[PDB]
């Protein structure tokens, strides 16, 4: 009786995707982490750890600014990374905010230290 | 013929593991002085890697003055990935026998293809943990070179 | 549309030669003006795909040795051949038209054996085909040595004779115009191979710093001979060969390039690697692929040698940077037809074309740039031409280019290298001037 | 020392690693000139099952479709392939039928003494065919009754009968006048009534030596006759060609 | 010595 | 056109080359030889210790000589080569 | 192009000068200092 | 990086994306544009593959050179890098025309060990961030990156038993395992293996 | 049953360690037994690797 008559229906059968879990317990957890920030920035002020007493005046002041601008740079670079820029846009940027923000920060970490 | 669920052909995107796509085709009977609309309710379609993964009974949809169409009513590919075949082998005993066959590759997702970790509630606690290391790394940065011991 | 009727044909004679891999047709027509009008053009009728399948197409007179003008224009099709002075309202003309085309008969058994002989089948119209009225005609077929008729006409007169690889048809002594009805249907034996080159990129390079022209041809070759049936046999081609069957067979084993004298630095590959049977003879590059051609197989190569620019490249005699070059379009195989030709040359970088000129029509011409090995700059010029129905050796004409090449651009190639290696030092010494210490 | 070390390195250098394994001294091109007619005379969706030691090779050289290659990630496969080249002519057309195959590619250097060829590797194609399958395929079947492993006039019915062993030694005893042909790897020799005809395969290219041999899987009968039976009708013609008597068939569904 | 059977 | 071109093209004297083929392997061997030195001795200048306006001049002069003696032998080596320009 | 001897020698030639070099600077740094 | 051909195992296809080492031919690639468009050196892709092992030869004899400095001396490593340049045992798989994953493995391991070293009788960061980035290179490049996997670690936790521990080999190590072991996991083909 | 089969996952026969290098294969013993003699962190690694 095969080779003859007509089969019966076939349908695939698929996996199942991950769970995910509740939004408000995520949202416990990064209140959790924005606390525990805060009190890490709160900690390094009341305690004399973080002073600001050794503040650069004077040319090295520009110095200081453009070390500044290079480890911030950088940072922003690696979010817009982080965000869908390609990683060719992410290597030239890189290069044009290295070359000479890394003179700047040599300089400066020559002349204050 | 077999395309995208929305229209787009294979040419434009080619297919993907679970995407919606849509089968036709068109019969048509020669009864010695003219072409007709043949009319029958057990064609079958079927999607083959070498076993049948998918065989779906078509059904009629829009008569042309000489060729009647059936269709498989969009379905979703299988989230296996390689070279299937779609098929349509009308074999009846009695009339000619009928062979439609395309060979096509199911690709499998690509890497900008899954969902974003924004996305994921899953993903938030792991997410902020690191925007908050990196703000602190700054300040400390910062804290460093400002104060004198 | 039909051109008027000013002419009378007084006798029409139409000879037919396959001996080559394309058809070659001579006719010697007698004409006399029958309006009182001068008229200086005479018509000439060709059917739709005749017309795309022609090659070459020329005429001249009988007595004269040069060449009038015979244009083809663009559902019989025409051609016009202009008279240089205007004739009498009465009087007598006589013309020799010469044609080849780029069509040959297909083999009438398909499938043949590796040894048997090969028959064609070609299919012409059999009365003279003519927009003006003629009042006697002949026919006549030469090339092969046997001819027959598929499915010949009951009528006696719609027939032919043999003589000695001969094949004259019947001298009927008044036809009207436009009496293309009856269609003659005849086949020969050939038994050479029929090589058709799908296309041809030919690629010519010259250079002033060297003084050399380079040729670069690329080919895609078929064979439009009988396939075999059976498959091929490895075994049965050694027996032929072992037996010394040198006999005219109708697949491709050696071709035989035929190249500008004094050439140098062959080579030939293909899309694999680097072909080891090539044998290179005064003015002949003998050139075995890797495995023979039978009918319906194909085969993509690449050939090419060095020569002298002297020879190609002459100077103007108002100043020392106007240069004029004379290339040949064709070098190839002897009996050979080609369906696409693209050539393109190539002139150095500062160079500026003032004047073009081919000695055939052709479908198209282009100027671009295209960078090479020291290109630093926009890069060589190159100019395309694009031809579509060649034949090997009736398309002997040879393409002028005149341009202009002052001595600043033969110089400033060197300069570019050496601003290119001065910037390269520059940044060396910007490099090692300046400290990153902390 | 250091001057000798310097002539010894460079003559090791010059003699054992300095060849590639596509083109043979001697030159000895036959696998480029069948991997170019594959290219060129064979339609461009099109799927040539081999052995996995030639895969990359192909889908490099060839540009077709294969089945396996060098990169041996799944081995089921392989031994499927591996089962076609050592099978019966019927059970490997339905197991490469089934895969949608084309073409098939051996490797033979019986002529020019190769030695790197198809057969020398029978041996593992078997083992690991027997290892997926071990009822279906048997390595000692492929010895002789003492457990030599011959391809003469002594060989195993079974080796006699299996895929690669007539596709290798297809017509070889005709191209020596005589009918003695010697195996230059193995030192036998080949009679012509040791190689058996093959009927669901044809042959479509042999290289200039033999080394490699494409043959082609032919199309099934219009009619539903097997091939093996349109073979022997071909190769028979009896005046008393068989009784009336009846056939033993069943009953009609 | 290869990726090849031996 | 065709006709006067070819009248001009068949009525003139041929091309002849600025330096012959067979010679440029020498002048690129020597030119190279030339670049290396000069080049060579630019390195040690900037090796020196003296003043900064000093040894900006002796490297740029002696920059632009070795680059364009490299150039020359660079277009002289590769038509020598088989790599025409 | 250059022959297959003719690449040999060329191996060699570059290999014999090479062993002589470092062994003269060995020579130069271990006597020396 | 997304590559899915079909004309590889037939029926089943093979993702190529995720199940191979893209190094070599990114390398091949990228020293292909920049002669491209850099020099003006249009050179054919495949002499660039062909020529590809005689190129790293040298920079595999340079790295040879500048970790057997760091081993006795400078005459030793001339030494060393005039063997290993005209060595049998390095030629046999990297003869032109040989384009397999270890034409540029045996020069990236090289460069990585002298990091390495630099790295653990220093104690410099910025080494082992070197060895780290080099190792990187190596594990996209080969995949017998897991022999250093294994090679220094063991090197450090022998000069632990020896009694040799101080805080350069903290400062070397734990940088180089950090950077290293985050990036590794980057390859798609090796993915998380580093911790399973 | 496929990794046994390949030609270059098999053992080494000693003529083997000769042709591929020539003499460093009997300096190699004695500089790693000269390297024990003076035992340096990176001399560690070297014993080791060897
Ligand atoms: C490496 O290469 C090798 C060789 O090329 C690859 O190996 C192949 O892998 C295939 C799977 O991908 C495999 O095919 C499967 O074989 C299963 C076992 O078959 C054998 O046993 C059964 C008895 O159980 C016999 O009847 C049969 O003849 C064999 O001897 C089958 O169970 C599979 O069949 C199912 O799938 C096919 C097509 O996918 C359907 O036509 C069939 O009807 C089955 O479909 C059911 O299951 C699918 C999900 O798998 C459902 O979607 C579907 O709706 C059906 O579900 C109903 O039935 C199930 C019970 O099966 C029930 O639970 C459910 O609720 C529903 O009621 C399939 O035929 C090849 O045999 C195998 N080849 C070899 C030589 O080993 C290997 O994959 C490769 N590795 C890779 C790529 O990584
Ligand atoms: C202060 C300096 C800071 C910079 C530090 C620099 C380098 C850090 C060192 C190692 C980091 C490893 C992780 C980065 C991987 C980037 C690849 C990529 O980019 O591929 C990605 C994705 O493909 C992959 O994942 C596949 C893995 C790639 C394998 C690496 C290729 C091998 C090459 C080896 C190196 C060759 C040397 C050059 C040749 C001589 C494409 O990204 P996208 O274009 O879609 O952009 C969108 C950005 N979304 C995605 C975030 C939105
Ligand atoms: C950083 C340290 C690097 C150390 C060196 C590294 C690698 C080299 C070692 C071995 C490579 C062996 C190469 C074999 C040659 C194969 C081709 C051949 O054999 O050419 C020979 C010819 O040769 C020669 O006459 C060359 C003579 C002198 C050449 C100029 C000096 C070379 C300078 C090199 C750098 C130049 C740049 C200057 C920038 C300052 C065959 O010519 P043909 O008949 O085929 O030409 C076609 C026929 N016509 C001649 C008519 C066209
Ligand atoms: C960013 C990193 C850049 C690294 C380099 C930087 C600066 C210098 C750049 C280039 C200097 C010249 C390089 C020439 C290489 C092409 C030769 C070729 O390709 O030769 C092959 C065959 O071999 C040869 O004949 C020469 C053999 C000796 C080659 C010696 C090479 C020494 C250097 C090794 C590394 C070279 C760079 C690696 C990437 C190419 C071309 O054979 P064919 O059949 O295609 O044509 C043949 C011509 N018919 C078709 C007309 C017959
Ligand atoms: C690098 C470190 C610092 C930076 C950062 O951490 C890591 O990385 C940032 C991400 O970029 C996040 C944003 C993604 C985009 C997302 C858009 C949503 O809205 C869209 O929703 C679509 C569908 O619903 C509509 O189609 C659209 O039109 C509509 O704009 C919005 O709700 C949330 C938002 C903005 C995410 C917020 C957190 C961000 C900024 C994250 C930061 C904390
Ligand atoms: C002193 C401070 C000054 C402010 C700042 O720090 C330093 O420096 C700013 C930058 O200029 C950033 C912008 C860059 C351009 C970028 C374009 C985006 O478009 C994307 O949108 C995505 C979906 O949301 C798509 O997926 C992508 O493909 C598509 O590119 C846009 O959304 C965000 C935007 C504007 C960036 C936001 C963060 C900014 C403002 C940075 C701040 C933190
Ligand atoms: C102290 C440090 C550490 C903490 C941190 O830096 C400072 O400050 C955190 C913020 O709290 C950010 C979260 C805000 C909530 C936001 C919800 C979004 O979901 C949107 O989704 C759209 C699509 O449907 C819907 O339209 C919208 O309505 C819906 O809100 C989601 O994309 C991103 C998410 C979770 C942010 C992630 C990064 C966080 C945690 C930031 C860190 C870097
Ligand atoms: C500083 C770097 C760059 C320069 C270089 O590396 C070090 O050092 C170059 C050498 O000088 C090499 C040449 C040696 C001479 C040799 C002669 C042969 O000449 C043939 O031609 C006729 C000639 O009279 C006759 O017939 C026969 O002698 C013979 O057949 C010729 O084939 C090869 C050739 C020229 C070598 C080529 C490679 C060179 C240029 C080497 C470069 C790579
Ligand atoms: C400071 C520098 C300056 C001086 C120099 O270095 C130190 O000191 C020279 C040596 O004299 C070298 C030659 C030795 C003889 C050797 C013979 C080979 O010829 C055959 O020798 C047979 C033997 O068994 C083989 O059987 C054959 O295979 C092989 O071809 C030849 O290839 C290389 C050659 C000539 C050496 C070349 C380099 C020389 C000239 C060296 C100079 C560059
Ligand atoms: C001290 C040591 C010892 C103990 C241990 O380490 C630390 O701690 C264990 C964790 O429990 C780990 C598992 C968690 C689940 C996780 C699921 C992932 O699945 C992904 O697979 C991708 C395909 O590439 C998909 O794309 C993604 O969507 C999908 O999430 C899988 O890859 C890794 C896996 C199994 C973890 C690794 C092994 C475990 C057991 C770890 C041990 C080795
Ligand atoms: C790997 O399995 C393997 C590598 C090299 C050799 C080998 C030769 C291979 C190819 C050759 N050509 C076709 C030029 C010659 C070879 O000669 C050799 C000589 C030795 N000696 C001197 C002991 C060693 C190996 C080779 C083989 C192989 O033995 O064929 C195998
Ligand atoms: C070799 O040349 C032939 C002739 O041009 C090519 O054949 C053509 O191939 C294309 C694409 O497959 C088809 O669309 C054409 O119909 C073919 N023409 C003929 C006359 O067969 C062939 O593709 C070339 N092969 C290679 C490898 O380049
Ligand atoms: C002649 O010139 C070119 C032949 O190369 C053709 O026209 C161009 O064809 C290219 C090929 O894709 C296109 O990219 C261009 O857009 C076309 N136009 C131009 C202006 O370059 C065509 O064969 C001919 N063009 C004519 C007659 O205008
Ligand atoms: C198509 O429509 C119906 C069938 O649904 C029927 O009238 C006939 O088959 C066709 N009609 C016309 C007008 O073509
Ligand atoms: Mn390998």
């Amino acid at each position: 009786v095969d080779k003859f008559g007509i089969k019966p229906e076939i349908h695939h059968i698929f996996h199942a995707e991950p769970k995910r879990v509740a939004k408000p317990i995520a949202v416990i957890f990064v209140l959790i982490i924005f606390i525990t920030i805060l009190s890490l920035i709160v900690t390094w002020l009341n305690s004399c750890a973080a002073a600001f007493n050794n503040i650069p005046t004077g040319v090295t002041a520009v110095y200081f600014l453009g070390f500044i601008a290079t480890i911030v740079g950088f940072e922003v670079i690696f979010a817009r990374y982080y965000l869908g820029t390609s990683i060719f846009e992410t290597l030239f940027s890189s290069l044009y905010l290295g070359a000479p923000g890394l003179l700047t920060s040599t300089k400066f970490l020559r002349s204050f230290g | 013929v077999h395309s995208h669920a929305d229209g787009t052909s294979y040419d434009e995107e080619p297919y993907k593991i679970k995407d919606k796509v849509i089968y036709s085709v068109g019969f048509s009977e020669w009864n010695g002085e003219e072409w007709l609309p043949h009319i029958a309710d057990d064609i079958q379609f079927e999607l083959r890697q070498v076993d049948p993964y998918y065989r779906l009974t078509l059904s009629p949809s829009g008569n042309d003055s000489e060729t009647q169409y059936y269709t498989t009513g969009e379905f979703i590919l299988p989230d296996r990935h390689g070279v299937f075949t779609f098929l349509t082998d009308y074999r009846k005993i009695g009339l000619s026998f009928t062979t439609d066959k395309d060979v096509k590759a199911i690709r499998h997702l690509a890497n900008d293809e899954y969902p974003r970790s924004w996305e994921i509630s899953n993903s938030w606690v792991y997410i902020s943990a690191i925007c908050g290391v990196i703000v602190a790394w700054i300040f400390f940065v910062v804290s460093f070179v400002t104060t004198s011991s | 549309y039909e051109p008027p009727a000013t002419w009378e044909n007084v006798d029409y004679k139409r000879t037919i030669d396959v001996s080559n891999a394309y058809i070659s047709e001579t006719i010697e027509i007698t004409i006399k003006n029958i309006a009182s009008e001068p008229a200086t053009e005479y018509f000439t009728a060709f059917e739709s795909g005749i017309f795309s399948k022609v090659s070459f197409f020329s005429a001249y007179f009988t007595n004269e040795a040069t060449f009038l003008n015979s244009q083809l224009l663009a559902e019989i099709r025409y051609g016009i051949i202009q008279f240089p002075n205007a004739i009498s309202p009465q009087e007598e003309v006589s013309l020799v038209i010469k044609s080849f085309y780029n069509t040959v008969g297909i083999p009438y058994p398909e499938h043949v054996g590796m040894s048997e002989e090969q028959h064609l089948l070609w299919e012409t119209n059999r009365l003279p085909l003519s927009a003006y009225d003629t009042k006697k005609a002949s026919f006549t077929l030469i090339g092969s040595s046997s001819f027959e008729e598929y499915h010949p006409p009951n009528d006696e007169s719609l027939l032919g004779k043999a003589n000695g690889n001969s094949f004259e048809f019947g001298p009927w002594e008044d036809i009207p115009r436009f009496s293309s009805n009856e269609t003659l249907a005849i086949v020969y034996s050939h038994n050479a191979p029929l090589n058709q080159v799908v296309n041809l990129r030919r690629d010519i390079w010259l250079s002033h710093w060297a003084s050399t022209i380079q040729f670069e041809e690329y080919y895609e070759l078929t064979n439009k001979a009988a396939k075999l049936s059976k498959g091929f046999s490895r075994l049965e081609l050694m027996k032929q060969i072992q037996t010394q069957n040198m006999r005219q067979t109708h697949f491709v084993t050696v071709l035989d390039m035929l190249l500008p004298e004094g050439a140098t630095d062959h080579y030939f590959t293909d899309l694999v690697g680097l072909v080891s049977t090539s044998h290179a003879e005064r003015d002949h590059f003998f050139i075995r692929p890797r495995f023979p051609i039978f009918g319906g197989w194909n085969y993509n190569f690449t050939v090419g040698w060095t020569n002298k620019l002297s020879d190609f490249l002459h100077v103007s005699s108002g100043s020392d940077e106007k240069f004029v070059a004379s290339i040949p379009i064709l070098n190839g195989p002897p009996d050979t037809v080609y369906d696409n030709v693209e050539l393109s040359v190539f002139l150095p970088e500062g160079a500026e074309i003032f004047d073009i000129d081919s000695p055939v029509p052709f479908t198209n011409v282009s100027i671009e740039t295209q960078k090479s090995y020291f290109d630093l700059n926009k890069g060589h010029v190159k100019l395309t031409f694009s031809y579509r129905n060649l034949i090997s050796q009736v398309a002997n004409g040879q393409v002028l280019i005149k341009y202009d090449y002052p001595k600043s651009s033969f110089f400033k190639k060197p300069l570019s290298i050496a601003c290119y290696i001065f910037t390269a030092l520059m940044g060396v010494f910007v490099l090692k001037t300046l400290n990153m210490n902390v | 020392y250091l001057y000798l070390f310097v002539f010894h390195s460079t003559w090791v250098t010059r003699t054992a690693y300095s060849s590639p394994s596509v083109v043979l001294p001697s030159l000895i091109d036959d696998f480029r000139e069948a991997y170019y007619w594959l290219r060129m005379n064979s339609d461009e969706d099109s799927k040539v099952a081999a052995w996995w030691d030639y895969g990359y090779q192909i889908g490099g050289m060839a540009d077709r479709t294969t089945l396996v290659d060098n990169n041996t990630w799944n081995n089921t496969h392989i031994a499927i392939v591996g089962k076609a080249m050592a099978s019966p002519e019927e059970k490997s057309y339905e197991i490469l039928k089934e895969h949608d195959v084309d073409y098939v590619l051996v490797i033979f250097g019986g002529l020019i003494g190769f030695g790197g060829d198809d057969i020398n590797k029978f041996l593992w194609m078997i083992r690991i065919s027997e290892g997926i399958w071990p009822e279906e395929i048997k390595e000692r079947d492929f010895y002789t009754a003492e457990g030599e492993y011959r391809v003469d006039a002594r060989a195993s019915e079974t080796m006699r009968n299996s895929l690669l062993y007539k596709m290798s030694y297809k017509d070889f005893p005709q191209l020596f006048n005589g009918g003695q042909a010697t195996d230059r790897v193995r030192q036998q020799m080949i009679t012509p009534l040791d190689v058996p005809p093959l009927d669901y395969f044809d042959e479509v290219f042999t290289s200039e030596n033999w080394m490699v041999r494409i043959y082609q899987l032919k199309k099934d009968d219009a009619q539903g006759r097997t091939l093996r039976d349109v073979g022997e009708l071909t190769r028979s013609s009896t005046k008393t060609r068989r009784s009336i008597k009846r056939p033993e068939l069943g009953l009609r569904v | 010595y290869a990726n090849a059977t031996s | 056109t065709y006709e006067q071109l070819y009248k001009e093209f068949h009525s003139s004297k041929s091309f002849q080359p600025f330096i012959h083929l067979d010679t440029q392997p020498k002048f690129a061997i020597c030119g190279l030889i030339v670049t290396l030195a000069v080049l060579s001795s630019a390195l040690f200048a900037v090796g020196s210790k003296s003043s900064y306006i000093k040894k900006l001049f002796f490297y740029t002069i002696l920059s632009v000589i070795g680059s364009l003696f490299a150039g020359l032998t660079t277009v002289f080596a590769s038509n020598s080569f088989g790599v025409y320009v | 192009m250059i022959s297959d001897e003719q690449l040999n020698s060329l191996a060699i030639t570059f290999g014999i000068v090479m062993m002589t070099l470092i062994v003269i600077y060995h020579a130069v740094d271990s006597t020396m200092s | 990086l997304n590559w899915f051909d079909d004309r590889t195992w037939y029926p089943l296809g093979r993702v190529t994306g995720g199940t191979l080492y893209p190094g070599l031919m990114t390398t091949s690639a990228f020293i292909w544009h920049a002669l491209r468009n850099w020099l003006g050196l249009p050179i054919d892709i495949r002499n660039v593959c062909v020529l590809f092992a005689p190129l790293f030869s040298g920079v595999t004899a340079w790295a040879t050179y500048e970790f057997t400095k760091e081993i006795k001396d400078a005459s030793a490593g001339l030494l060393a890098a005039g063997f290993i340049a005209i060595v049998p045992g390095y030629i046999s798989r990297s003869v032109a025309g040989s384009y397999d994953n270890e034409a540029i493995a045996i020069t990236l391991l090289m460069v990585t060990f002298m990091f390495w070293i630099k790295a653990q009788k220093t104690g410099s960061i910025m080494h082992a961030t070197c060895a780290a980035l080099f190792y990187f290179y190596m594990v996209s490049a080969w995949g017998g990156y897991v022999f250093i996997t294994n090679l220094i670690p063991l090197h450090v936790f022998l000069l632990i038993l020896m009694g040799r521990y101080s805080s350069k080999l903290y400062s070397a190590y734990t940088t180089w395992y950090a950077i290293g072991t985050v990036a590794s996991m980057q390859i798609p083909f090796v993915g998380f293996l580093p911790i399973r | 049953p496929i990794i046994a089969s390949v030609s270059e996952h098999q053992p080494v026969s000693w003529p083997a360690f000769f042709f591929d290098t020539h003499f460093l294969i009997w300096l190699f013993p004695a500089g790693v037994f000269l390297l024990f003699l003076d035992l340096k962190d990176e001399h560690v690694f070297v014993i080791a690797y060897s």
